[PDB]
RNA sequence: AAGAACCUUACCAGGUCUUGACAUCCUCUGACAAUCCUAGAGAUAGGACGUCCCCUUCGGGGGCAGAGUGACAGGUGGUGCAUGGUUGUCGUCAGCUCGUGUCGUGAGAUGUUGGGUUAAGUCCCGCAACGAGCGCAACCCUUGAUCUUAGUUGCCAGCAUUCAGUUGGGCACUCUAAGGUGACUGCCGGUGACAAACCGGAGGAAGGUGGGGAUGACGUCAAAUCAUCAUGCCCCUUAUGACCUGGGCUACACACGUGCUACAAUGGACAGAACAAAGGGCAGCGAAACCGCGAGGUUAAGCCAAUCCCACAAAUCUGUUCUCAGUUCGGAUCGCAGUCUGCAACUCGACUGCGUGAAGCUGGAAUCGCUAGUAAUCGCGGAUCAGCAUGCCGCGGUGAAUACGUUCC
């Protein structure tokens, strides 16, 4: 019974960027389409950086800047070529990492 | 410190980032870009003027909308000049581009506006007492909960050095909803160079639900 | 060193050929020591690059995987104060 | 003399080893992170002015 | 879908324990090896057996557990507070001998992360006047 | 300030009281449980096999034979230190016992530690060896000089 | 200094250039650019093979080179006793001030003192003062409890499957990240003016600013950085500039600061067994198979990664063995033979095999850290990075002793 099925991925920095493009993503995949499974929850991982504050010296003073990396994962049991066709326009957002694979 | 930039801190909890975007096989090449347009802007800050950019972009795509007090010094009669920045810009990206353009009300309210227009006036030899009285008397035609201001450096030429700086209303940099705008400038008379920085407490922000 | 092989920058290489073949001369500078001695360049004595002055090393059978600049010390001697 | 250095580096170096890592913003060798080719300092500078998400500053 | 059981998830410093009290001989089960066996010797394992012992003692319950995370002391922890949050589920009346006992909280602690300038996250290695 | 809490030991499964734990605590170096616990069991098991007798009472007798009465406390007041006897208080008592009987236990020389830990805790229970000599030299440098903190201080 | 073999590098020595290595204006031709040979250490010069492109009725447009030319360009040159900018320090100490008014000839004072209380100028009450601003606090992040939403690459309990959560299935649970719940002295009791607050107890996953981080107030030290950048002034310019080879930044009689490893039987050595977290990876991580004692090599699957790889956790536990000594303690120093990276490991790289087996058997005067998951200690990863991490930044394992107290520093 099983099949393969299209796995759309998303990837961002900010997250509220990121969950809207979510809404955003499978906003289409309802409409036009079947089933159509949840945003689940990926890891996420960070990348910490320690840069000293002076210009010269005393680098027992300190700072850490850091990157997260959210990841999240949306699928549909129904191809559904209209919302295909429909997928193909997506105004929003500038800042996303939309990842198609079947 | 002594004193951390509160720009530093507002922004995620409180503001967006001046240039967002997302990388990436080439994280580097974006900032490479994105700075060169800011180097670029930075030649239209010479008289257009420009409170601030936001960059977005999207493979083979960018927003650089603009927010400036005088909208009709970039675009300039029937639209010519905006093109002409537009192919100036295109030509360098190597990518499609629509440069934006927004006009703030109230310009003055605005931190790097009034910085750079002091700056101006320090460039203009006015004393910096006044004017910064002016500035206090400005912002308060702005109508703001508080607003605080600074220059340092050679001031009237006077001494080896001097700092000052004038205040009036509620500027708590420590507040995390606080939303204060940050900026600073840098004068250059022909006794030295005049620093300048200027802190504006627009308000706190009430976060919402639905 | 590793293997295949020992590298001399290789106009060392055709200077001590020709050097071996014909003529004989003795006596010559060089600023690239990283060259090791090969059995080919034996007998022979070349001037070597410190940096300060050259200084002049005759070939020995028994040095042959020793770096050709090694045996010249750019280092001066020693200093120090009150000896004894 | 960092014109020079830079006039150095941004030229093709005879052996490809040679390419020390450097910043755009500042001509400033040593010390700059590989990964972002950023200057400790132009790094912060930038960090400050806020150039990418996020958070910043010392969590976890 | 067999006899009924309870269980009683139970963490300690990055290490987590997923109890389970099915009733029978009372035998102990971690990762499908005994607690004789799966930590030798160790006598702390019979602290990890106690609370059951110190409520009114005794069934005993048979326990499928499964850990993961932490060392071995670690771990063992968690199947001590995992059996003693089970022992809670089991009836809410045991609960009131339970507060003498303490024995539940599972109080959060684990390493401080890094100070930079200091090593242990505390300790600084050196200082000297002059 | 004020006085500060203090936990509770874990009591120790053999022999059940929380007095053995202490010296879990005490004994144990580089931070091993483990090596502490193979050193009591071997210590109960040396105990075991020469002179027969129970272990805790043996043990009990030598806590309470290496608990100093009363404690000296150096203070500069002027010229020469000045130490000032005065009653132990008996967890400060416990402590002292405990670190003087590890600490002489360690200095034994024997191959065994766990033997020379038995040999120890039996000269304790004999009112001798080094610890009891220092408990006793305490008591010397008490009583002696106690008149300066009769009830000055 | 988050990587001095060359480069970096600035400094030295030698060899070379003067509108210049780098930017612009002019006139001005011409695409620019490269393919090799010759001489030289390179730097570059002497030759040929070569470029001679794109839009225009001929003026041109375009990068770009070359030529000359005045301008200029250039300095990690001097000045942090000219600075902007950035950062230490008292100090995450609780103070520093202003508006109005009052008092004082005036400087100044009152407010900010006093009583109680607090980590806090914290709150409360009173007071010739009433407010306010910058801080503390709160607001943020992280950690812990729980719910809801959402279940793959992650998860395996209930079911069958298998060498294997691996494969059917399950999407409970662990786990993952969004939105919520929760702590506020609030509930009780006592003290206190019935105020603030403290103490005790209950409730509770966490109790009395829960733990940690971020958050550093007016200012002090003409504190640090002209050498990140920027630059006032001063100085140099066929040279305080530029190119290159080699050096040196690693010196060596010694002093000091700061780490690492040990001086050993709670141990060393051997064998077996067992528990992590977090981070990194496509110019990369590189499994497995094979070759070599080892380091690594040959070859190559998979992985843009909750899939796969770096990768095995180490202490520990279980036994065997040595039986108290410069030792089966420790590893220094050096020799020989290999190996990784790189045009290239002499100066001045790392690692391995073999051999050699310093000193040190716990350290004077003196001095440092730390109140609990802290000290103690064991391994792992990363930034750095061709190669080079006992340093730095993190990750987790194991995990205490003591705090009577403000006499004294």
């Amino acid at each position: 019974m099983a099949k393969q099925k299209i796995r759309i991925r998303l990837k961002a920095y900010d997250h509220r960027i990121l969950d809207q493009s979510a809404e955003k993503i499978v906003e289409t995949a309802k409409r036009s389409g079947a089933s159509v499974s949840g945003p689940i929850p990926l890891p996420t991982e960070k990348s910490v950086y320690t840069i000293l504050r002076a210009v010269h010296k005393y680098k027992d003073s300190r700072e850490q800047f850091e990157m997260r990396t959210h990841k999240r994962l949306i699928d549909i049991v129904n191809p559904t070529p209209q919302t295909v066709d429909a997928l193909m326009r997506l105004d929003l957002p500038s800042g996303v990492d939309i990842e198609i694979k079947l | 410190g002594q004193k951390v930039n509160p720009v530093g801190l507002r922004i995620g909890v409180i503001r967006d980032w001046e240039s967002k975007w997302y990388a990436g096989k080439d994280y580097a090449d974006f900032l490479h870009e994105d700075l060169k347009i800011r180097e670029y802007i930075s030649k239209r800050l010479s008289d257009a003027s420009v409170s601030k950019v936001e960059i977005e972009r999207a493979a083979n795509r960018v927003n650089i909308t603009i927010h400036t007090a005088k909208p009709g010094m970039v675009i300039g009669k029937g639209g010519s000049e905006v093109e002409a920045l537009r192919k100036a810009l295109n030509s360098l990206t190597g990518k499609r581009v629509h440069i934006n353009i927004l006009e703030i009300k109230r310009a003055d309210l605005d931190a790097q506006l009034v910085a750079d227009n002091i700056a101006r006036q320090l460039e203009n030899r006015v004393s910096f007492r006044r004017a910064q009285k002016q500035q206090i008397q400005r912002t308060m035609r702005a109508g703001a909960q508080g607003v605080k201001t600074m220059v340092s450096g050679r001031l009237g030429g006077a001494d080896i050095a001097r700092s000052e700086y004038y205040s009036e209303g509620t500027v708590p940099l420590h507040t995390l909803r606080a939303d204060i705008d940050y900026a600073t400038s840098e004068a250059d008379t022909t006794y030295g160079k005049l620093g300048v920085k200027v802190w504006i407490y627009r308000g706190e922000v009430l976060p919402t639900k639905k | 060193s590793l293997k295949k092989g020992p590298f001399v920058d290789g106009h060392l290489m055709t200077k001590i050929e020709k050097l071996n073949e014909t003529d004989k001369k003795q006596v010559v500078k060089t600023w690239s020591r990283r060259s090791t001695i090969f059995p080919q360049f034996i007998g022979h004595t070349i001037a070597v690059y410190d940096g300060r002055k050259h200084v002049p090393v005759f070939i020995s059978e028994d040095m042959v995987g020793h770096k050709l600049g090694e045996f010249a010390p750019t280092r001066t001697y020693k200093g120090h104060a009150s000896d004894d | 003399a960092k014109k020079s250095m830079i006039a150095k580096q941004q030229r093709t170096p005879k052996f490809k080893v040679q390419e020390y890592t450097r910043c755009e913003r500042c001509g400033r060798p040593h010390s700059v992170i590989r990964k972002f080719k950023l200057c400790r300092i132009c790094f912060r500078e930038l960090a400050y002015k806020g150039q990418i998400p996020g958070v910043k500053k010392a969590s976890w | 879908m067999a006899q009924v059981q309870y269980y009683g998830t139970g963490r300690r410093k990055s290490s987590v324990a997923r109890v389970r009290l099915v009733p029978g001989e009372g035998r102990i089960v971690v990762n499908n090896r005994e607690i004789s066996e799966h930590i030798p010797s160790a006598a702390l394992i019979e602290d990890i057996k106690q609370p059951l012992t110190l409520t009114e003692t005794a069934g005993t319950y048979d326990v499928l557990v499964n850990v993961h995370g932490g060392g071995l002391s670690g771990q063992a922890g968690a199947i001590r507070h995992g059996i003693a949050r089970a022992l809670l589920e089991a009836d809410p009346e045991y609960r009131t001998t339970l507060k003498r006992a303490g024995l539940l909280t599972r109080d959060a602690r684990m390493k401080e992360r890094k100070k930079y300038g200091l090593k242990g996250a505390r300790r600084a290695p050196q200082f000297s006047k002059r | 300030k004020g006085p500060v809490a203090k936990r509770d030991v874990l009591p120790d499964p053999i022999y059940n009281s929380k007095l053995v734990s202490r010296l879990i605590n005490k004994m144990m170096i580089d931070g091993k449980k483990g090596k502490s616990q193979t050193i009591l069991y071997k210590s109960f098991d040396i105990i075991k096999e020469r002179t027969g007798n129970d272990a805790m009472e043996v043990f009990e007798q030598a806590l309470k034979n290496i608990m100093p009465v009363l404690e000296v406390k150096a203070r500069r007041v002027g010229g020469a230190n000045y130490q000032v006897p005065v009653e132990v208080r008996p967890e400060r008592r416990t402590t002292l016992g405990l670190r003087w009987l590890v600490n002489y236990a360690r200095l034994r020389g024997e191959k065994t530690m766990e033997e020379r830990l038995a040999n120890e805790i039996l000269d304790a229970a004999n009112n001798t060896g080094a610890a009891v000599k220092k408990r006793e030299d305490t008591h010397k440098m008490a009583e002696a000089n106690k008149a300066f903190a009769h009830y000055r201080w």
